[PDB]
């Protein structure tokens, strides 16, 4: 007569690492590094805006591609790889800071400046670079000012926008840089051009420069965009001689949201809190090896393919 | 290490699909096997605990500081790279250490719940039994299947068999 | 885990307030209770050693990188925000690990000191006593308040009672 | 006849967390996360300067509010909310870097530039906007140069500051942006204004941006400030024409101090090494959940109210 | 902690050199000392495992974000310092933790292997010997050098000396 | 008759810290923090370029000190403490970004711009501030354009560089800021000076600023430098009428390498993967206390002189 104590084992153990052993065999184990994600942006529960081919900058100045995204509310803003900001070729100063400001916003309202120009000014400049409804157009929120009588000096002009609201406004403008002297003269006259902009928290001077440069979308001239924030109650004044690309509406970034840059199609029927270029990560594991670049509430990226957590005893087979 | 599971016990029992720890008895009426429920649940409960802690993490919202689709100014990009990589080295290191230390405790914990069962049965048997080196108790009286159950059931009354047992040990 | 605290010891003693571990005895003259100083100090010392590491403060001086009272440039601000939240997730995680692990070890360390007090007494009594499985030793000769003291005091000479005890264990 | 082994237990234990168990009751525990700070700036053993309503930038240029803070020595510098840097409208280019330098310093000396101006310059220009002791005044460390005779062309002027000391000097100048061409001509004449600033390692040009139309729009009179370090043994030259707000003293930042932004009252009986917006933190715990923004020698911030460390065994009541 | 090293073993043998753990015996023919290879390897192997994990190097390549020979823009210079200092506090604390946690485990694993050898011999000697309390086994029979080796070799059959030893224990 | 168990011990054991004891004695222990580094730059295995007194920036513009560093391939670029970038006084806008880009490259090739100038332009201007063979010279990769006939108006000029390659190219130009109206008039004429620079992606324009400045090398003029990347298939056009220091070659940065700033002497007999100002670091240890600022693949820096890892049991010697 006899009685014996023992523990179970299995035929096929799992290797795990310990403080003392690289190759320790246990009964069961489980992954702690998430390696699979969802190939969709899971936008269920989110007021989301898929921008398509509209670049966030394009929303503020009104590039044709952003016509559907000039105002709105969102808690999540999706930027896409093909995104268009500029129809008429040019660039924006501190562009990435501005892109990030838009991408953390929770919406945008548009507020008319109310600028009016006298009879010497043609405020309806359009271009084949900005098509809209099969026709020559221009940035929706901006106006291309030129001399109404061609080759005449654009008149000394003063325009003032007053923020009568309770939150800050983001105002954008452009500075036309013609591509030749003939064109500068036709549009603004032979006079020396000067544009100065000022508020309580901003002052600058701009001068259109004529320069030969490569054609972009058929065009050798450029439009440089500038922007500043106009605080409540404050006023900003444009004083210009020709070359100002004047704002007809200004912007108001509202609230907060999560900015996402992704390739992945939206699934408005699944939920997630963690996003990346390829879509979403929905997991309970504390680590992941999918992508070092995520946004939202994510597990932490680790440089490991696998990390096994033993969930059983040492496996000693018969 | 508590000297049992990969120690004085030769190996595990692939046949015991009933639980983590158990008994195999031999008496006149043959052999038999039963897994001990309390012990296996003691170990299992501790495992599921580690697992709960593993997935507890409630998390901070992060936003992008790296453009996926446009270029980032070089110097700030280099600072961001150096930071993100430093952070990732830290997490990689913490993940590795978390798993390794946790795996050490998990194994040794399981070794422990097994030694604890063993010791309970050893004290329970008192002077009616002796140990071989390999995790069995040579019982020095006839033990009934009903008696065997009372050893696992933890209701075995050692005084009942002591006289008989003691004679056999000394003769 | 060792087998004792919340193990084969059924429960702790609330009435024992002069030590972590101790002795309750029974002889013909009555009941008694005493704390064991050496074992309880072995434990308290280790606790205080842990606490000492906690408050270890050779510390780095940091300066502000974000203004409480004025606006930071948006992009370097977002970087700083991402970095600071990253650093904080790490410290928050490390703090949780530290005390989870530390606590585990503290519980178990206390358990081992109990076991080592138990093992000490067992080896002292030698063949003059037997275990009841609930932490008590049944002693097979009269044990004086003075004799009990010799056990708590580690001066019990087992051979002095061996003959008497060995025949009481058998008859 | 029997001796029993056992351990103590308590009427009320404390729940702590372990690797395998949240809600594990033990006999005693102690907190590792400091959640209690004191709402004062403990300055015992610290040579400090509370700047009150004086903004650090104000120290360098001599805004009236900083008259008592133009020089000093300290190991600790305390900035308060809404401190005044400017008495006249305008701002500093690259301001946040400058403010951090000052808040990284252990004191400030001033050194006269020795600048002198010809007879056709009035250097005692003042403004109603910078009142001092009830009179029109100006930034103490600067001079507002205008034409002694109104409307006439401000002469071509050169001024050179030479660092003959063995440490770098921080020189600040201003640029006046006039409110209109009429004001601009009065102060400086009809000529084109140019202000060049050149040292061995710095060169820049500035052109006043002339405002327009009503004084109550966004393009009105302002003075904007610029700064640079002048290395030992090097000279810096101002070539100017009207519009320079010239330095009459330069600064010298000295040593290191710790900069604190807070509106917590100063407590001098009290000693601390860690500070935040709301006061100081005096604790031995390695963690705190008071604030993510601290300076000095601080316990690391964590997002947890409580992390209890066991100081006793499992509590196992009868 | 397990009961033995710095425990019921008063001290260690500076005289021993062919192992970490060993036997000393005294019989008729004189004394003897022989290191146990099996237990000494169990410890050393576990140590080498720790050292291995220590030098396992993850190879993140870093570049410079802090010019050594030119001026760094001041605001970005402060972010970089703050980031680098925050990272160094993390690694320093992690280094302190790693070593303290590892040292704790090493010392107790060492204790463990001793207790395991002691336990292995005890179960081996069965009823032919009794524990000293100080780590020795009073063997209640005559055991020549080959009998000692048999104890160390784990080739000692207790049943051969049992009836003789039992009689000595009882009288 | 008895058999006894015991462990070994040593006369001189070493102290380590544990969770419960800062003063715990054990048999062996071993360091985890590297404290000794090599005060040399271990370059065995690396195709390296030691720039000596040539600053990385001067490689692109061709300052005389970098004449043996105008092209090449490397996986490791070594920059030295007082290396020279500018023979003529001035500075580079966005310098540190550019220096970092060069210190990340694995080499540089040079591509002629092919620029030509009409008869009334003197494009071989030189200065005593940039010398070759002990004589007046200029930046090898640039040209100082002035009116051939002194005092005359510098002609309106257009120059276009076209990237026909498949990789991006780094182009650099200078703007000359004269020391006085007299000098300006002599070099470029009395007309107003305007330099504009245009590609598909880049637009900027520059105006020479005349002004009294401290003499650097007896020169109060400055030539400040500017730069931009020109993508494959794109052109960049310089429109200018005085003041342009025009590129005669552009640079192409190739592949990747590690940039080291250090004055430690090269040593080709040892290899390393970790470097700092004071040399190299070679160690199996995960932590180091040599420097907080390292490049390459390094042990993590820690604020501790020593961390002993117990590699033995508790030390309990004889009384
Ligand atoms: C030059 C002058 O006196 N012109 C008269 C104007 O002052 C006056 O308009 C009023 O100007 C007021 C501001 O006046 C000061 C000032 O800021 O306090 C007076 C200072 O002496 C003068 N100092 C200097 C260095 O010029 C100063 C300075 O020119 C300006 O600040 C630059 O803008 O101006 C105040 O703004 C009143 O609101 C305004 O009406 C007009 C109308 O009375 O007549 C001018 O002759
Ligand atoms: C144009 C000229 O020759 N004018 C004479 C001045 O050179 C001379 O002043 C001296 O100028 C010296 C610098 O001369 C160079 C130079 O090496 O830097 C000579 C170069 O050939 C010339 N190159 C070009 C393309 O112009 C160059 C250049 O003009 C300047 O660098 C622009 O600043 O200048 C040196 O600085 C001496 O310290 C200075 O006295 C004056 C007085 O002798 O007379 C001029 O006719
Ligand atoms: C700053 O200007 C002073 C004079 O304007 C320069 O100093 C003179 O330097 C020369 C040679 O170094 C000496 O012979 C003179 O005696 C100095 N003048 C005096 C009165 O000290 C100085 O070199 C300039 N600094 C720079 C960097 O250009
Ligand atoms: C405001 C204006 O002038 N509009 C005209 C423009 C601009 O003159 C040039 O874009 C400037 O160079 O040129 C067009 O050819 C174009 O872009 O389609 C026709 C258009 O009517
Ligand atoms: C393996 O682990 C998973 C999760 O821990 C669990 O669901 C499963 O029951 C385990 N399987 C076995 C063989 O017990
Ligand atoms: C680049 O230059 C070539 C040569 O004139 C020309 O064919 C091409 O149109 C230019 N590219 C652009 C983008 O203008
Ligand atoms: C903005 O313009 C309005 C109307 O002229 C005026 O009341 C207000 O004072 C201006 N704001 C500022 C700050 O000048
Ligand atoms: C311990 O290790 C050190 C260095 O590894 C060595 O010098 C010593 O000889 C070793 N000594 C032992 C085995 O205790």
């Amino acid at each position: 007569d006899k009685i014996c104590l023992g523990h179970h084992a299995v035929a096929n153990g799992t290797i795990v690492k310990t403080l003392t052993n690289e190759q320790e065999e246990v009964t069961n184990a489980t992954e702690t590094v998430e390696s699979t994600g969802i190939n969709r942006l899971c936008m269920k529960g989110r007021k989301h805006k898929d921008l398509g081919n509209c670049h966030p900058i394009g929303m503020l100045i009104g590039t044709p591609a952003c016509d559907l995204h000039l105002t709105g509310m969102w808690d999540t803003l999706i930027e896409r790889e093909n995104a268009i900001a500029y129809c008429y070729p040019g660039a924006t100063v501190n562009v990435e800071a501005l892109r990030q400001k838009i991408m953390e916003s929770g919406g945008i309202n548009k507020i008319s400046t109310g600028f009016t120009y006298g009879s010497s000014i043609n405020s309806a400049g359009t271009t084949r670079a900005c098509m809209r409804n099969g026709g020559n157009s221009f940035y929706a929120e901006l106006k291309w000012l030129v001399s109404k009588s061609a080759g005449q000096n654009f008149p000394q002009t003063t325009n003032t926008y007053r923020n009568t609201d309770t939150a800050e406004h983001l105002i954008m403008w452009g500075i036309h840089h013609p591509s030749s002297t003939q064109e500068k003269n036709t549009l603004y006259g032979t006079q020396s051009l000067s544009i100065s902009v000022g508020s309580s928290t901003y002052r600058n001077n701009f001068v259109p420069v004529v320069g030969a440069r490569p054609q972009v979308n058929g065009l050798s001239s450029r439009i440089d965009f500038h922007w500043t924030l106009v605080q409540p109650g404050d006023n900003i004044t444009f004083s210009h001689n020709g070359g100002l690309i004047a704002p007809s509406r200004v912007s108001k970034l509202i609230g907060r949201g999560l900015g996402i840059q992704s390739d992945a199609p939206i699934d408005n029927n699944c939920e997630s809190k963690c996003f990346w270029r390829g879509g979403s990560i929905n997991t309970r594991l504390p680590f992941q090896n999918l992508s070092p670049r995520t946004v939202g509430q994510c597990p932490k990226y680790v440089n490991r393919r696998s990390l096994m957590l033993a969930t059983g005893m040492r496996n000693v087979p018969e | 290490l508590f000297g049992a599971i990969a120690g004085f016990l030769e190996n595990g029992w692939e046949g015991m699909v009933d639980g983590w720890y158990g008994f195999r008895h031999q008496n006149a009426q043959g052999t038999g096997q039963a897994a001990d429920y309390k012990s296996t649940q003691a170990a299992i409960d501790q495992i599921t605990g580690k697992l709960n802690r593993l997935v507890e993490k409630t998390n901070t919202e992060f936003e992008s500081i790296e453009s996926e689709f446009s270029e980032i100014e070089h110097q700030i990009g280099n600072v961001i790279n150096w930071t993100k990589d430093s952070i990732t080295d830290i997490w990689t290191y913490q993940a590795e250490l978390l798993v390794a230390m946790e795996n050490q405790h998990t194994i040794d914990m399981a070794d422990s719940e097994m030694l604890n069962l063993y010791e309970r049965v050893r004290k329970q048997l008192r002077q009616n039994a002796e140990e071989d080196g390999k995790g069995c108790f040579e019982i020095y009286h006839a033990c009934d299947d009903s008696c065997m159950e009372s050893i696992r059931n933890n209701t075995y009354d050692h005084s009942q068999y002591r006289e008989e047992a003691l004679l056999n040990r000394l003769n």
